[PDB]
Parts: structure tokens; sequence; C-alpha cells
RNA sequence: CAAGACGGACCAGAGCGAAAGCAUUUGCCAAGAAUGUUUUCAUUAAUCAAGAACGAAAGUCGGAGGUUCGAAGACGAUACCGUCGUAGUUCCGACCAUAAACGAUGCCGACCGGCGAUGCGGCGGCGUUAUUCCCAUGACCCGCCGGGCAGCUUCCGG
RNA sequence: AAAGUUGCUGCAGUUAAAAAGCUCGUAGUUGGAUCU
């Protein structure tokens, strides 16, 4: 972001990026996202540039170092295989996290007793969360959101270009950008890694976690 | 959309639209030489050509009209102009 | 706006869209005001800067506006141009 | 009065200072004790009709009252209020709080000459409501409001002193005309003239600047 | 000989052939089907009950997920590798089996993946069905210590281990070919046959898949060298704003002649 | 065997025509849109008062033929229905000029969101097929351009 | 005058009154860019 010779691409970034799957995306494509695809190969499967969402994960993340505050950031996933994650994206920073499902009027009914409001919006999966879109654009509210190539742009100030349906790809992308916010924030330096594994993020099957502590 | 330059369009893009609809129009078609097999004179050939064109020296069939391109027969030799 | 005497008789001066120099109005609830943070050229630290971008409910509503900031922090240097 | 929402407590405290830095960054208010304290000592109230509706069901058409008032401190402040309740009371009670709710500000010009305080829409404006189309122009000064009797009653609570009125529609439903005409206040507003050229210099946000009061 | 739940949910009666018969609990008391909760309560009771080791269990785990089957697979299907391990390692000695299970050769053809070949109802040229058959057309059909298995995933492993599988009938198994499903955006390959979406790019972009897997510990598995089945065409339509029956309706394109005045929905 | 009729299924989100309308094969006749064009002319155009050409079905004059159906009508039951059945339905030559003759929606031109299906023409390209066809061509596959018929989606605006 | 219910300013013609069945066509109306 800027030829700054400090915030590019790097060889582990690329391959870890490959690795998790986010670069593919969906089998629609809709005409306000065709900046963030690099081609269209024969199989069907829209590829997303990575250099692409690189600058726009940290546009995302300069945005949301630009509020002092951190308990006036809602952070918002209704899919399960997010879910969790935000929690821990709580963990990160202190953004209060909201998962499962969205009551109505939590953002434009005072007389509630959940009744936030926050100075930006990130959200998960654009098309799971209509109604905290459609409460957005009724109080001023920025959004941040994880869009896929089958995603709309209504009310969506930054949409990170990825694969959010696997749960792998949505739990990395959720983690690089905490470790984006907290390197620029001022918790970590960039001469050592996050100690936290990319894998903690993940959301768990119950079929995969009544197994897991099998093979202890 | 809403941000474009149409002043400096990208070439592919010109290359893509209909020959009317371009920046600047400009034609499709060009001008060929054409070798024939037989002989090795020189022809200049349309390549959108609708008669069929004989060879000077050798008065054989070049190409052969059809809907669009014109048709070169086998064993010929061609090289684009300009 | 301005009389003749040189006075300021107005109530106050609205907020332009950064996008399509559209009048943000006063019950524009779709609006936003957007501040996106620089980092030292050095470094990459937060320095305390900031970006102040201004987006018309109209804008956003048509799905364009990510457009609009991506074209603004190019025009103020923030997002690279080996984009 | 308590405050529930971060605006209301800012306005509870002496921290914020007049109703154009809400209407500067376009916030949604809702809470009418906000423009009680802001400039609630000038405000004039007016019932402007009331009709009875009525939905039948099988114990008899149950009867509800539609109130439509408007308020306006005759300064530059407008607001219109419809509430469909019970009773009479009940319904010019929360007209009344509605139309607290819908105050929007009112751009005043002139006709020439530029001498005094302004007294006229700045420029010829529409508003629409159904079928109803009303049409303020402006008018030199002394002219009054050459109107139907409710934007008579609309415009002197804008402030505007002069103005000329056109109407096309169905003006006999007074909601629709009253609608239209607030509608071409809204407009006299929103609207952009060469005096508003200026490039914007942008201020900090009222949540951005009051973001360690809010943290207590 | 160790029973797997599709045994009971079958009625395999294989009592009088094996003597070594164990299971697990969670295998037997998940089972939903009230006819085998009251078959359970007639037969005698030679069963024992038990739980494997620790580390037997981990092994299980680290080549299940070498072979590629682990997502397919759930924990008691894990807990039944593991009991049938033990009840080999603990009756013949441990150096039949290997490890490093391995790698896969690529045959492609040109057959479709949807091919009816080996339905015993059809007949490609003979290929006949008589009443007698039907207790005989179970599965592919072709020395102290067995599996019940039914589910193609545990046989797959157990023959990728070299353990001699065993059946409904009294034979063993040699051959077994089933399909599956691989993902063609991150490579990935499923064995559910009622899932539709993939599991590690999470796509609606699983594809059928042919595999076949013998005793040697030899696998090959069959793609399909079709351009009808990769290809994008009816794959991007405009979507609106946000069970089983009238399925063919929606394999339609929706870029495609439907009648003036029907609807869809 | 003959008589006249009518061209099923294929037959469609299809095509053609100025509309009314048009579906068995083959041959002849003269038109035609779109496409392609580094051809030719150089404003020759758009719209309609007057005026002219065509115009479903029914109907009217004359010739031919009447298979089926069938207004009126004769019987039998209960305006409905059945049996028989005239004009007509059919061809040729003249009249008639009317339809829910519909998109209940002038004509020409410009701008204003998206998608992918389809009919035709042109262009580019891995590749598969005429039992691994030994180069081209037809049939498919991908993509683009132009004029079309026609869908879905959108807080473009109305 | 209200009547923008005679509309040049300034109305309308899918479903409310309303676009000729279709095409050609003189009069009339309108007519691309270009010359210091
Ligand atoms: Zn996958």
């Amino acid at each position: 972001s800027g030829a700054l010779d400090v915030l590019q691409m790097k060889e582990e970034d690329v391959l870890k990026f490959l690795a998790a799957g986010t670069h593919l995306g969906g089998t629609n494509l809709d005409f306000q996202m065709e900046q963030y695809i690099y081609k269209r190969k024969s199989d069907g499967i829209y590829i997303i540039n990575l250099k692409r969402t690189w600058e726009k994960l940290l546009l995302a993340a300069r945005a949301i170092v630009a509020i002092e505050n951190p308990a006036d950031v809602s952070v918002i996933s209704s899919r399960n295989t997010g879910q969790r994650a935000v929690l821990k994206f709580a963990a990160a920073t202190g953004a209060t996290p909201i998962a499962g499902r969205f009551t109505p009027g939590t953002f434009t009914n005072q007389i509630q007793a959940a009744f936030r409001e926050p100075r930006l919006l990130v959200v998960t999966d654009p098309r799971a969360d209509h109604q905290p879109l459609t409460e957005a654009s009724y109080v001023n509210l920025p959004t941040i959101a994880l869009c896929n190539t089958d995603s709309p742009l209504r009310y969506v100030d930054i949409a990170i270009p990825c694969n959010n349906k696997g749960a792998h790809s949505v739990g990395l992308m959720w983690w690089m950008l905490a470790r984006e916010v907290l390197r620029m924030r001022g918790t970590i330096s960039r001469e050592h890694p996050w100690e936290v594994m990319p894998d903690l993020y993940f959301y768990r099957d119950p079929e995969e976690i009544e197994k897991e502590e099998q093979a202890a | 959309p809403l941000a474009k330059d149409l002043l400096h369009p990208s070439p592919e893009e010109e290359k893509r639209k209909h020959k009317k609809k371009r920046l600047v129009q400009s034609p499709n078609s060009y001008f060929m030489d054409v070798k024939c097999p037989g002989c090795y004179k020189i022809t200049t050939v349309f390549s959108h050509a609708q008669t069929v064109v004989l060879c000077v020296g050798c008065s054989t069939v070049l190409c052969q009209p059809t809907g669009g391109k014109a048709r070169l027969t086998e064993g010929c030799s061609f090289r684009r102009k300009q | 706006m301005q009389n003749d005497a040189g006075e300021f008789v107005d109530l106050y001066v609205p907020r332009k869209c950064s996008a399509s120099n559209r009048i943000i109005g006063a019950k524009d609830h779709a609006s936003i005001q957007m501040n996106v943070a620089e980092v030292d050229k050095v470094t990459g630290r937060f320095n305390g800067q900031f970006k102040t971008y201004a987006i018309c409910g109209a804008i956003r509503r048509m799905g364009e506006s990510d457009d609009s900031i991506l074209r603004l922090a190019k025009a103020d240097g923030i997002v690279s141009k080996n984009f | 009065w308590m405050p529930v929402t971060k605006l209301g407590r800012l306005v509870k405290d002496m921290k914020i200072k007049s109703l154009e830095e809400i209407y500067l960054f376009s916030l949604p208010i809702k809470e009418s004790e906000i423009i009680d304290f802001f400039l609630g000592a000038s405000l004039k109230d007016e019932v402007l009709k009331i009709m009875p509706v009525q939905k039948q069901t099988r114990a008899g058409q149950r009867t509800r009252f539609k109130a439509f008032v408007a308020i306006g401190d005759y300064n530059g402040h407008v607001g219109l209020g419809v509430k469909c309740s019970k009773e009479v009371a009940t319904a010019i009670r929360g007209a009344i709080i509605l139309a607290k709710l819908s105050i929007v500000p009112v751009r005043r010009g002139y006709w020439g000459n530029k001498i005094g305080k302004p007294h006229t829409v700045p420029c010829k404006v529409t508003g629409r409501c159904g079928s109803v189309l009303v049409r303020l122009i402006p008018a030199p000064r002394g002219t009054g409001i050459v109107s139907a009797p409710v934007p008579k009653k609309l415009l002197m609570m804008a402030g505007i002193d002069d103005c000329y009125t056109s109407a096309r529609g169905c003006t006999a439903t007074l909601g629709n005309f009253a609608k239209a005409t607030f509608d071409a206040i809204s407009k006299t507003y929103s609207y952009l003239t060469p005096d508003l050229w200026k490039e914007t210099v942008f201020t900090k946000s009222p949540y951005q600047e009051f973001t360690d009061h809010l943290v207590k | 000989v160790v029973a797997d739940a599709g045994a009971f949910l079958r009625h395999a009666a294989l009592q009088d052939i094996g003597k070594n018969i164990y299971t697990i609990r969670e295998v037997v008391t998940e089972i939903r089907d009230k006819a085998t909760r009251r078959r359970l309560a007639v037969l005698p009771y030679e069963l024992r009950f038990k739980e494997p080791l620790p580390e037997y269990v981990r092994l299980v785990t680290e080549f299940s997920k070498k072979t590629g089957d682990y997502p397919s697979l759930s924990a008691t299907d894990i807990q039944v590798l593991a009991l049938t391990y033990q009840l080999e390692a603990e009756f013949v000695g441990v150096s039949h089996l290997k490890q490093e299970p391995q790698k896969v050769k690529v045959s492609s053809s040109i057959q479709h993946p949807e091919t009816p070949l080996h339905i015993s109802g059809f007949h490609l040229p003979g290929g006949w069905i008589t009443p007698s058959n039907i207790k005989q057309i179970q599965q592919e059909l072709e020395v102290r210590v067995g599996c019940l298995t039914t589910d193609f995933a545990m046989q797959n492993v157990l023959l990728q281990m070299g353990l001699h599988v065993l059946a409904v009938n009294g034979m063993l198994i040699r051959e077994a070919r089933s399909y599956i499903l691989r993902c063609h955006g991150c490579f990935k390959t499923t064995s559910d046959m009622s899932r539709v979406f993939c599991s590690h790019c999470g796509n609606k972009t699983l594809k059928k898949v042919s595999v076949t897997v013998s005793d040697d510990g030899t696998l090959h598995m069959h793609f399909s060298r079709n351009p009808k089945v990769l290809n994008p065409r009816g794959l991007r339509y405009s979507l609106p704003t946000p069970s089983t029956l009238g399925a063919g309706r929606r394999r339609l394109n929706p870029n495609a002649s439907r009648k003036k005045f029907v609807k869809k929905r």
C-alpha cells in the first residue's frame, strides 16, 4: 500500500494463501467485482488476484486502525463457519462480536436491551447478513465486508475479495486482518511473525471435534 | 463504471469493439502479398475480396469469395502489408 | 449564503460527496464519512494522522462505493500505483 | 430524562453546542428531548387534520385516528408528524413526537440585491407526494406567502417570509399535500448553488471527537 | 469378526460363522430403527463390548489422515477400525500389515460419470434379474477374524492396509469399486454420496469420480475425459435480492426456454 | 378403387413477412432482411392531409366441386343434447374493407444497469468426431462483434 | 380568473375519454458535419 517497501506480499503469504484455497471464488460474478478477477480459467472457477485482495486487506486495516476506540467496532458473522472466529477476532482487539442470529432493530431501535452504536461494521458474509447491512444503511454506518465473487456490493465500502464459504479461507483471512491491525496498531513488530497459529481461528465441525480428542 | 478514461482506452478493448464504434473508426481488413505455388510473382489481394482474383502470369485461381474473408487456395503463400 | 455586506447568512454548509460532488443532505442516513489512517514510510507505524472521505447515500446504494474509495485512495497515494 | 443513545448522551451534557453540527454530519435523531433541549423554547405547534380510518373485524370496525400535525420555530426548522393511534389525545401527542423526530433545516435565500436577512427560498424547488406536486418560487420582499392554507402553515413554520406556490394533483388529500410541501422545503435545503462550490474542508465527527466521553 | 452398524441395519445374522464377535457400544446404541432394536433382544448375547487403547486409535488417525479418507468417516468408524486393528494385533503378529500407503495411479476414460455400469437391473448389450438373484445382489460379490463393514470408506482403508474384509456372505472381498465425489477447485475428495458442497473450498463443485481397490493395497481411480462434465455453461445468472421433488427442474440452466405461462416458483 | 379434404407427431422463450398471415416433396420465377465491404453516388432524408396497394372470418354476384363439418330447418328427448341436413366450409374471377385486426401501448433519432440463453451472418482459437479419419471441410466446444425474437434481475428513474 | 378542464408557455392517449388493421405517398413541418 504505497510501494513503501515494507507492506508488500511475501512468499510465505502467497504460499499460505494458495494452501488455504482463498484465491478461488464461486461460479457467479457480479459486474462490480470484475477488477478483482485475474482471469477466467476454463474449469468454471473465477480466481481472485492476490495483490488486489492484499491491497484491499491493507485498506480495510487502515480503516480499522484509524478508530482510536476498539470497543465501538462491530464484528458480525451469522454463518457458523466464521462464528467462533469473530469471537477470537474480539480477542484480537476488543471489537464487539455478534455471532449467530442477528436481532432486528439492534442498530435502529433504541428501546432495546441489545442496542449498539458502532463506528465501523465488518461482515463475514453479505448474503447471510442482509439485515445488518440494511440496518447499517440507516444509521450512517460504514461497512467492511468479506465478499466472494457472487456477492452484492450494495452499502459495502470495502469488499475483501475472498472465498468466504470455506472455513479455512475465512478463518485465515480473519487471522490476517487481525495480524495487520495488531501489527500497525502498536502491539507487535514486523521482525517476528505472530505467535498465534492460523489454525486457531479455524471453525471446527462437531463431527471433527468428536474425533479430535480421540487422537490425543 | 463512473471512472474510465474514454480518451485512452485499452488497445484490446479498441480491437474488441465494432469497427465503427471505436474512438476513431478503422477497418478490420488488410491487403496482402500472395505468392502462387506454380510461380514466384507477387499479387496484391484484398482480404475480404469479392471477385475471383486470377494470377497475372499463371492465370490460376488465387482466392475464392466467401461471406467474409476471402479463401485462398491451398499451396499459395501470403504476407500482410505495412 | 452571503449578503452584500459580506456577512455569513446561512445556518451551516453541507458536506459535498467525495465521489460525485453531490450535497449530502441532513436526512441522508445512508451516507458515510470514513477515516483511513496512513503509516510511516520507513517503518509502517500509525503516526496518528488520517484522511477523510464522505460518500453520499446514492453512490452507496448503487453499489459503486468501493470503486470510489479505491479511486480516492489512488488519488491520495494510499493504494500503490502497481495495482 | 435519561439518554439511551450516544448522541443523546452528548446532548445531555454541554459538549455539543447546536443542532447544526448534528445536521452537518446527517446523524439520525431518535429522541425528541434533544431538540427540546436545543430549540424547544421557541417551537409552536398546530394540528392540521384528524381522520378516523376503520379496520373491520368480526367485533366491528376498530377506529384508528390519523393525526396530521406540523411544528416549527419560525426561524429555519420545520417538521411534519403523522401518527395513527387509538384515541385523539394520544394521536396528537405521538404526532408531536414524530414531528419532533422529523425536524429538518430550512435554507432561506434572497430574491435580489441581498440586503438584510434572507427571506425566500433560494431557488425554484419542487416537492412530490402521491400525485401532488408543490412548487416553491422566490418572491420579492413583502409579498407574503401565496399558497393554499396548508402550505401557508408549513411555510410560516419554516420561517420563509415570502414565497410563490403552485400545486398540481389531488391537493384535496391533505396528507399528500402537506408531505409534498415538506418535501419541497427539504429540497430547498438539498439544492446545490454556486455559492456552495467551495471545496469542503472536513471536520472531526462528534462521535470521534467525543470518544473519551463514551469511554466513561 | 467385527460387526459394523451396517451389518445390524441389514439384519446380517452371521453369529454362526464367526466366534470372535466384538464391537463398541456407540455403534449399536446409535441405531434409530425400531426393528433392529426388537431383533437385538432376540439374538443370543455372545457379543462383548470394549474400548481400544489410545495409542492404536491415534495411529489409526494418522494413517486415516494420510490416506485422504479422514473427513468422510466418523468417530465411530475410527473406533471400529481401532478395535479390528487391535483384534488383528492380539490374534496375529503385527508384521503382516504395512504403512505408508501407495500413491494413486491416474487412468482416465471417455465414459461419462453417470454411466449405469454394474447396476443390476439394466442391460448394456444376457443381463437379466431373477427373483433368485435378489438375495445375491447386495454389493460386488467375489480367516479367524474379519469385519462386517458396509460403507466404502472403512472397506477402502482396510484394503489399503491389507486387512482382509468380509461381507454378509461367507466369502471375502477381492475387489471393491464405487463412486466418490472429487472437487475440481481445491482437489479434495469426499466419499459422502449425499453431500453437494465441498469441504475445503466450500463451493458446489463436487463431481462424480470412480474408484476401485484390491486386496494387495493397490488403488486406481478413474476420471472422465468428457468435456460435458467440466464446462461453466449454466453456472452464471443474476440473483434475486435475499424437498427432493422437482429435482430435474433445478438441473436446467436458468438462461433457457421455459414455457410462457409456467413459472419457476 | 374413386372423391374431395387436410398436411399430425417434428412444432419450440424458434423463423419469415408491411400487416392480415405462413408448415408434404421436387422444380421454375422474381423479391428480401441481416452480415461482410479500404465499392459507388453525395443529402438523395424523417412524418403524414389529399391519394393509392394489400387486408382473418362471415357475407354478396357469376362458373366448378360438394369429403367432412354445418347457420337456418325436419324429427326425438329434456336455451343445453342426439339423428338427418340446406346455404356455406373448397377452387376460379370480381365486390365487401370489418375484428379483443392487442403490446388494449404512433414513427424516426440520441442517451440511460446487469446477466446469459437463443436465430442468422462474420471473426479468432486449444481440442473431439466422418471406427486414434493421412492437411482442409460439415457436427460439436470456448470467446468476440452486428442486427433480431424473447427472458431473468435492479431503490436508474417514472 | 380559478381552468395545466383547450395546454405556444403548458395537458393527455397500456389498465380511467383516447394510437388510424398495415404500408406507400404529393402538399405542409423539420432536416448531419464543413468555408478566418
Ligand atoms: Zn473443494
